[PDB]
């Protein structure tokens, strides 16, 4: 919030429309963790079966 | 962020037992512990002392005991520090009265020809110091110019008696801080004169002989008494097989400290077996004495463990009979070799005199 | 870990340069830090490697007496030896979790002693870059970059 | 003493051996040049955006 | 042309002392040089003399209000100096007087701080005298100086007053703490000394995680590890190395803790069958007050972690104006005040603002981890003691 | 109340009374004056040397006076000593003189010989009291370093069962750091015994053996230790009872611990006593040493902690004879 | 009031000894000088007390 609130106090309204992309793109971060985390878990009981 | 750990995964692991490595550091270290050092340094944890209460004289002694490098940065801190201290007020007299202030003739200023702090400064020096060049002097009519001479002055002879004393105190005792006394690292135990003896050799690296020189020697174990006595560090007392049965040694050319371990000596049960570095038998021997050039009596313990003993050896002899002097050959001062001796327990022996 | 290593150390690397360019007097303040910044590494290393390694082994012993624990609780709780194991836990809890809070330590230890470092190269490279742009006229732009 | 500097050796050239034989002659030395490749570019456009910026 | 402490002004006329010697601005910051000449000389050689460890470990009472009071009366004193630097820019004379007296009272609290340090350590209270005759000897001269300042109607606009104003508290608040410890520890003419021990944690030897048995600046700087980091060096880490942890970290000590926090969260609410939200209130009831301090702590860290970029944007603000002309604008007494707009538009003060502001950042930082650290491997002590 | 041989602390309250006229004579009130406190030392010094200026400056004063140059007018006549126009001038002359530090803008001159004379007598009176001033510092410097009394005896003694004989029994410990050569334990009881010849001998002290190895005095205190005499024939402690335990009993044992420090060099003695009540039958000493992987560790909290046990509440002559009977 | 080495012997004379005439005399100006006053000062002292620690 600080750093949102200060971007747009420097560069105006349009740190804060640039900003918005990686603020959005976290939450496809997030579904990539949680699908890299069930790929890992295949993974382990494919090797704790060998 | 630039961490390995992004995301824990905290997954369960299977790896079956592997604890032994290649490297036997893990069990080397069994060493125990002793009251007293090889090199006399005696330590022992005196945990949950009573807070006796801290004094200024403590700090007083500890200036009078410092090293030699030391005492002159704190001499010359303490001479540095008082000159300057003293120049910082003798320069706010001089400002509070006007010295400073731009030339008037009118005005008779409380130090004479002060007009910055580098006079403020040497006028400091000349005054601690008592060089009194009299360019700078102190004038007439200013009460404060008095009273801050007066202090100076005394504070001055104050630090230069303290320094005085500190240097006298210095040479005195500093010189009594070497501890030129050898003791052998491995003592022995062999068969003189057909009855067990425990001996050690000590020698002396000063050529002023320490006089009247005292031995004692205490055997330390944690001696369970059967009435049911339970002591950690029980000391007995051992004599000395001495020419008198005293305790006086003439120290000029090292000599071996045999004792003869009879019924009265609590040795008359040492055996080879009881002879391990894991045995509670350690003996401390300790020359106390007085050397003749400063009077200072000193003292140098030792302590030997049942692994330092050697049981069944011989100490090399040292003295030779050259055709004026003898000569010492202290590269063989404490190497003790083999000899065919009975291997039995002093105990066990007192069975060979009764069969004979 | 060894892309990590690898962007980490390549990361840094261009800092440094970075910053000797924006003011080559830098380059001579680098000979101090990167000398402590060794020692500082070198001294962690070992501190680290066996502090991990000793974590790991003290997992081991804990988890295992829990299991010992639930295929046993029968004998256990007969042979009347509960407060004995409960002794026994605490000691394994005690030994792993001062493991890892020395670990933590010596982790910490080493961030506060490079953030301090690389706080020491912001006031070096702020103090070089303002008085190269007031009298030698350096870029402006050069001036953000070393301080970024 | 002798076991702890014989233990507190990285092993540095046997593991990067290891690493880099398995991984072979191509795909060694293409992850060398990619990395820096990519950082020398960060570091340019800092640097550009800086002489624009002035 | 000589170096002057007043300076150099109309034939170095600024000595004078008619109206009053107390009225000389020059004078009263001369006033304020004495007291920390006098502790500088007075402790120099004592602490060059002095030069189980449980004995030698308790604590005075006010440790933490003091190390806090010291680091923010140094953060003053170091914008003291640079404000006098800021005030002789436009004068050709050095006006000696602006800084010094300052910039060596900075000099003068880091030796007070060691000194009290050793006092801490070696439990030798009676000594804590200096301090005291000093410290309301820097109250005094300092309330002398602000009080001069409010005669000459200063007012808040000038930086010098702000600071002399708020730096006259800092020594008024640690000179409380001064005299606290005479009345807890009554050594100074007093009759009975009240017996403090140091906490019975560590007088077992067993004790070597000593992070909460240090003083506040290593507590933030993790010193204490550096022995064992070195000794690590040599010796490789066995568990005799890391003797067993202290009373406060304990399994069993957490456990307690932990199991009284669940009977108050079972007794007044009847209907708790201890599932999800009775152990959820369980662990806050328990660990709370340290979860609250890490995240004080990471709050007041994310917050200085901004000022960075703005010391940037200040600092690169002020170098891309080309006219490089730089004046306080006004000589309110014949010495040259700057105005706190003007204090942060100076490069080399943000840029000093900048590393100061970082060096307390990153602590705050680190200091946040460990206490959630300490509170994680707390909770799984205690959560698997439970559990078994 | 009952009187008291020697203090617990080892101040000894004993009173002298009904002695000779003492010599009281001039060499002694250095000595005091040499054993003076810190803070009254300097006082009594800031104050001698205080008085020697001033006291010199008012004789200054006075030559100036007489010679008649104080008094306003500048004549052909040279002043005794220049550049006096007061008693602040005379007092900074008496200062400059004394502490030898001449400036030099007060001057003695060739016009009187009176002040010739009182400058030598100025000079050797400072020159004397430096040497006194120095001489004092020496002296009192090392009591200083002295830090006489830090050793440390239980409150109460024992008397126990070591190596089946009962035996007097009590601790000794050595608070300091420094180590103590030559120490010596000295055992003695303070009784009143009547001789069968009609003597009543009122303080009588007997030497009571300290039951060592090697049949001495002498121990080593590295850690605190047991000292212990047996309770045998030879001692008068044979004809003890349990009876004898009342504050007001005639029995006293004074236990002496001599031996020169070895930092100082110099012979320290610690005295304590333990009276009747303070004689604690059927106890022991816990032990205090206990191994630890570092060091040897020493619990000094548990220094006078004592276990009871059961011990033959008889008498050591009914005790000692029933042993050849059992 | 320094001419030559004999003057400047005589000088050095006068502050180690601590006589102190005047005719010549440490002035300000030269931080030098200062120092070495200091110094000599210093040293001198230190010498007196090697040799009355000696002659004790
Ligand atoms: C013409 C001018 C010439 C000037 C030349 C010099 C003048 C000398 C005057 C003579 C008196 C000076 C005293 C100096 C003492 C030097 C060192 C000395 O002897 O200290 C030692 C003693 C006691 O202190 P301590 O050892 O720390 O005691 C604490 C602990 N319990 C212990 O015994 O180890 O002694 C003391 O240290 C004194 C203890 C007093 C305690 C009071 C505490 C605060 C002291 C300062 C403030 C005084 C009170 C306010 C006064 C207000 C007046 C308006
Ligand atoms: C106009 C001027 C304005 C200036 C504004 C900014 C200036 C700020 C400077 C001052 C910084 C203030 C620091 C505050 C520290 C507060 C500490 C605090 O509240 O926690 C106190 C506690 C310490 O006890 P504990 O270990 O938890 O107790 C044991 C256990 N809990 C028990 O049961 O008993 O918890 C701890 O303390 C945990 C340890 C963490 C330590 C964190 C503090 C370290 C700070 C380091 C700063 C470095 C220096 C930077 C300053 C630069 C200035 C030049
Ligand atoms: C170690 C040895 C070096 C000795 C040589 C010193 C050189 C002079 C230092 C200096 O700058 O002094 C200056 C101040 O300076 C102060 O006021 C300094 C105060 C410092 C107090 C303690 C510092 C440690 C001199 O300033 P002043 O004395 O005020 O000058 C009077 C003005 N007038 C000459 C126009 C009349
Ligand atoms: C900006 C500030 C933010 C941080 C504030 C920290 C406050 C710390 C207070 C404190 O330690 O109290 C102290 C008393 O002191 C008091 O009781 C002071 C009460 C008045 C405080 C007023 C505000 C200043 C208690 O001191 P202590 O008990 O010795 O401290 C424990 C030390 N330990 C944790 C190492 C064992
Ligand atoms: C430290 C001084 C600075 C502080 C001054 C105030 C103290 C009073 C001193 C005083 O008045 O001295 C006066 C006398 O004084 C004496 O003759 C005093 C005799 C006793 C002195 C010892 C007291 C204990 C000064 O006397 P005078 O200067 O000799 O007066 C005649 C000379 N004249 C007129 C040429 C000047
Ligand atoms: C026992 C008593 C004797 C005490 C006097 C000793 C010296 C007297 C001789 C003398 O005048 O020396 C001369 C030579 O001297 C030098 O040039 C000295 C060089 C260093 C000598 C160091 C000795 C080792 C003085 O040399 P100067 O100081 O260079 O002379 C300055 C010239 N002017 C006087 C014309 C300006
Ligand atoms: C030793 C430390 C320095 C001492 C400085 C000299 C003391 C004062 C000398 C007398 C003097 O001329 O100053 C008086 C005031 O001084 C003062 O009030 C100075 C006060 C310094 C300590 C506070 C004059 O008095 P005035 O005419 O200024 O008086 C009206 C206002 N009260
Ligand atoms: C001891 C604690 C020292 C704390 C840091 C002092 C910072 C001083 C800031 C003011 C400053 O740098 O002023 C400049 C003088 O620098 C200096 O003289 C810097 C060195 C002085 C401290 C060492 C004159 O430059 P300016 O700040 O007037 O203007 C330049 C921008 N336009
Ligand atoms: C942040 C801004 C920079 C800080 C630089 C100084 C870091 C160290 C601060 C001093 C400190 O932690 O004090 C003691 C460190 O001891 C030391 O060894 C102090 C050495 C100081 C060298 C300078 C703690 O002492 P303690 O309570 O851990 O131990 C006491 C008995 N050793
Ligand atoms: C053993 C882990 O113990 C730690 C625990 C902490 C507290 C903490 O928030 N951790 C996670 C954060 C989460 C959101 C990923 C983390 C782990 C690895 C690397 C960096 C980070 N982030 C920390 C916050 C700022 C950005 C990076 C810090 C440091 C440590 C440490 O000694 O390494
Ligand atoms: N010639 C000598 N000069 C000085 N000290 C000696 C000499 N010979 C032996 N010592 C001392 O005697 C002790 C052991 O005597 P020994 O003759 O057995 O020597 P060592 O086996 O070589 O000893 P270490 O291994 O301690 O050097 C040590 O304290 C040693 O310093
Ligand atoms: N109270 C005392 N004060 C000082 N000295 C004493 C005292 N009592 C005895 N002496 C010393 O001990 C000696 C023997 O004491 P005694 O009672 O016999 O005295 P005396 O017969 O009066 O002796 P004399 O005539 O020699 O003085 C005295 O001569 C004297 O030297
Ligand atoms: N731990 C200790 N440290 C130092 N001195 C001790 C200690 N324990 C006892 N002493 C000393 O032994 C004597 C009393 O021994 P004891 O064990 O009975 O102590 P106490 O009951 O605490 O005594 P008190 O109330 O007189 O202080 C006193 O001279 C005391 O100073
Ligand atoms: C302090 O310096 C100022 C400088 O502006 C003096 O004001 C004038 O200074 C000039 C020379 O710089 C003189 O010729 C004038 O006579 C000064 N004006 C007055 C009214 O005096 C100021 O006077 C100085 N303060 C003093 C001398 O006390
Ligand atoms: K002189």
């Amino acid at each position: 919030i600080v750093g949102v609130i200060l971007l747009y106090y420097i560069l105006g309204v349009s740190a804060l429309i640039g900003a918005a992309v990686i603020i959005l793109l976290a939450p496809v971060q997030y579904f990539v963790a949680t699908k890299l985390s069930q790929a890992q878990r295949t993974t382990l009981e494919h090797s704790n079966e060998r | 962020m630039l961490s390995r750990k992004g995301i824990i995964p905290e997954e369960y692991v299977l790896t079956r037992l592997a604890e032994d490595p290649t490297e036997p550091r893990y069990r080397t270290r069994e060493r125990r512990a002793r009251f007293v050092s090889k090199k006399g340094n005696c330590n022992v944890a005196h945990k949950n002392i009573r807070e006796q209460g801290r004094f200024l004289q403590d700090v007083f002694t500890t200036l009078v005991d410092l090293k030699w490098p030391h005492t002159l940065l704190i001499f010359t801190m303490s001479f540095l520090c008082s000159w300057l201290l003293f120049a910082m007020v003798w320069w706010l007299i001089a400002f509070a009265h006007g010295d400073l202030a731009p030339g008037e003739g009118t005005n008779v200023p409380c130090v004479t020809s002060i007009h910055s702090f580098s006079s403020a400064f040497l006028f400091s020096i000349e005054v601690q110091v008592t060089i009194g060049f009299g360019g700078r002097m102190v004038t007439e009519e200013c009460p404060l110019a008095i009273l801050i001479l007066i202090v100076q002055n005394i504070v001055g002879l104050m630090i230069n008696a303290i320094m005085l004393g500190c240097i006298f105190m210095k040479t005195a005792q500093a010189h009594r801080r070497a501890e030129t006394l050898i003791f052998s690292k491995h003592a022995v135990i062999t068969l003189r004169h057909g009855r067990l003896c425990f001996m050690l050799r000590v020698g002396d690296l000063r050529k002023s002989m320490i006089i009247s020189a005292t031995i004692h020697m205490q055997v330390v174990r944690k001696t369970t008494s059967p009435e049911g006595e339970v002591v950690p560090l029980h000391q007995v007392d051992i004599p000395m097989e001495n020419g008198v049965g005293g305790n006086s040694i003439f120290l000029v050319a090292p000599l071996i400290i045999y004792h003869v371990i009879d019924s009265n000596s609590p040795l008359y049960d040492l055996a080879p077996s009881d002879l391990h570095h894991h045995q509670d038998l350690e003996i401390i021997v300790i020359l106390e004495g007085v050397v003749e050039t400063t009077g200072i009596t000193t003292q140098a313990r030792t302590s030997y463990l049942a692994d330092e003993i050697l049981w069944g050896q011989r100490f090399v002899p040292i003295v030779a009979e050259e055709d004026g002097r003898y000569s010492v050959d202290y590269s063989k001062f404490g190497n003790t070799v083999k000899v065919p001796t009975p291997l039995c327990t002093a105990r066990q022996l007192d069975e060979d005199r009764s069969l004979l | 870990t060894l892309e990590c290593l690898s962007r980490s150390t390549l990361l840094c690397v261009s800092a440094l340069t970075v910053i000797s360019y924006v003011t080559p007097v830098f380059l001579v303040a680098l000979l101090p830090l990167a000398v402590v910044c060794y020692f500082i590494q070198k001294y962690f290393r070992v501190a680290s490697r066996d502090l991990q390694q000793l974590d790991d082994t003290t997992q081991l012993p804990l988890v295992s007496h829990f299991a010992e624990t639930v295929e046993g609780l029968t004998t256990i709780r007969a042979f009347r030896y509960e407060a004995r194991f409960q002794q026994k836990l605490l000691e394994y809890t005690d030994s792993n979790n001062i493991a890892s809070l020395f670990l933590t330590a010596a982790n910490r230890w080493l961030e506060v002693c490079m953030e301090y470092i690389g706080a020491c190269v912001v006031l070096i490279a702020a103090a070089t870059s303002i008085s190269n742009s007031l009298h030698r006229e350096l870029s402006a732009g050069l001036v953000g970059l070393g301080l970024t | 003493l002798s076991s702890v500097l014989h233990q507190r050796a990285k092993i540095p050239w046997r593991a990067c051996t290891k690493y880099l034989s398995s991984a072979g002659i191509l795909l060694l030395s293409l992850l060398v040049f990619s990395q820096l490749l990519k950082h020398m570019v960060l570091v340019a456009i800092d640097y550009w955006l800086a002489k624009w910026t002035d | 042309m000589p170096l002057a402490f007043c300076g150099t002004e109309n034939h170095s006329a600024a000595y004078r002392v008619d109206q009053g010697v107390l009225n000389n601005g020059c004078f009263v910051d001369a006033l304020n040089v004495v007291p920390h000449v006098f502790l500088l000389f007075i402790t120099f050689p004592i602490l060059f003399i002095g030069w189980i460890h449980h004995s030698t470990w308790l604590h005075f009472p006010g440790h933490n209000l003091r190390w806090i009071l010291t680091f923010i009366l140094l953060f003053v004193l170091v914008c003291e100096i640079a404000e006098g630097i800021l005030s002789d820019g436009v004068t050709e004379s050095r006006h000696l007087h602006l800084y010094m007296p300052a910039g060596m009272a900075f000099m003068a609290a880091i030796t007070s701080v060691v000194y009290y340090h050793n006092i801490e350590t070696s439990n030798f209270p009676k000594l804590l005298i200096a301090l005291l005759i000093y410290w309301t000897l820097a109250f005094i001269t300092k309330t002398i100086k602000f009080v001069k300042f409010y005669d000459h109607a200063i007012g808040f606009s000038q930086l010098r007053f702000c600071l002399t104003g708020l730096l006259v508290i800092l020594y008024g608040m640690l000179l409380l703490v001064e005299v606290n410890v005479i009345r807890v520890r009554r050594y100074i003419f007093f009759k009975t000394p009240r017996e403090v021990k140091p906490p019975e944690d560590l007088q077992d030897l067993g004790v070597r995680f000593l992070q909460p048995f240090v003083n506040l600046l290593s507590k933030g700087t993790y010193w204490w590890m550096n022995a064992f980091i070195k000794t690590a060096h040599k010796k490789p880490i066995d568990l005799r190395a890391i003797a067993k942890l202290p009373i406060a970290m304990r399994a069993l000590t957490n456990y307690q803790r932990l199991c009284v926090a669940f009977d108050a969260q079972a007794r007044k609410d009847t209907q708790s069958p201890q599932g999800a939200r009775a152990i959820w209130r369980a662990l806050c009831h328990a660990f709370g007050r340290r979860l609250i301090l890490s995240s004080t702590f990471r709050i007041l860290a994310d917050l200085l972690g901004f000022a960075g970029p703005l010391c940037i944007f200040g600092i690169v603000d002020h170098l891309g104006k080309e006219n490089h002309v730089f004046q306080p604008k006004t000589q309110f007494l014949g010495v040259y005040f700057v105005s706190s707009q003007e204090f942060l538009g100076n490069a080399y003060v943000l840029a000093v603002l900048l590393f100061l502001a970082l060096l307390l950042q990153r602590t705050f930082l680190q200091a946040s981890y460990y206490v959630a650290i300490e509170t994680g491997i707390n909770l799984r002590g205690a959560i698997q003691t439970k559990i078994y």
